[PDB]
């Protein structure tokens, strides 16, 4: 949607490239993932309430 | 099935996953144009000697 805005004649030319997109959704996945991750382990160290 | 395809594979384990979008396609088509009804003067340029 950044990349090629809502243009089929645009995502067919980003399909001849590689899995580029797919790779940039994996790493931000992957950073959002850690930082929920590190708000989890900071915080909620001992279980008890 | 769509998040088999966008994992490439069979299995899927636990866990949430992001596939595609929701882009939401138009309904119709509009076009607005000025009411401009005289035809340009290309006689005069192209019809001239
Ligand atoms: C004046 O210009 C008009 C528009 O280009 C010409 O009229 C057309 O000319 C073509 C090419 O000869 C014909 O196929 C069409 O049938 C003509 N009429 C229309 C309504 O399109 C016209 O020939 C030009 N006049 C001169 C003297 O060059």
């Amino acid at each position: 949607m950044y990349i090629c805005g809502d243009s089929t004649e645009c995502s067919n030319l980003l399909l001849q490239y590689g899995s580029f997109c797919t790779q940039l959704n994996r790493a931000l996945t992957g950073i959002a993932v850690e930082q929920d991750k590190n708000t989890q382990e900071v915080f909620a160290q001992v279980k008890q309430i | 099935s769509e998040t088999k395809c966008t994992l490439k594979s069979f299995t899927v384990e636990k866990g949430i996953y992001q596939t595609s979008n929701f882009r939401v396609q138009p309904t119709e088509s509009i076009v607005r144009f000025p009411n401009i009804t005289n035809l340009c003067p290309f006689g005069e340029v192209f019809n001239a000697t």
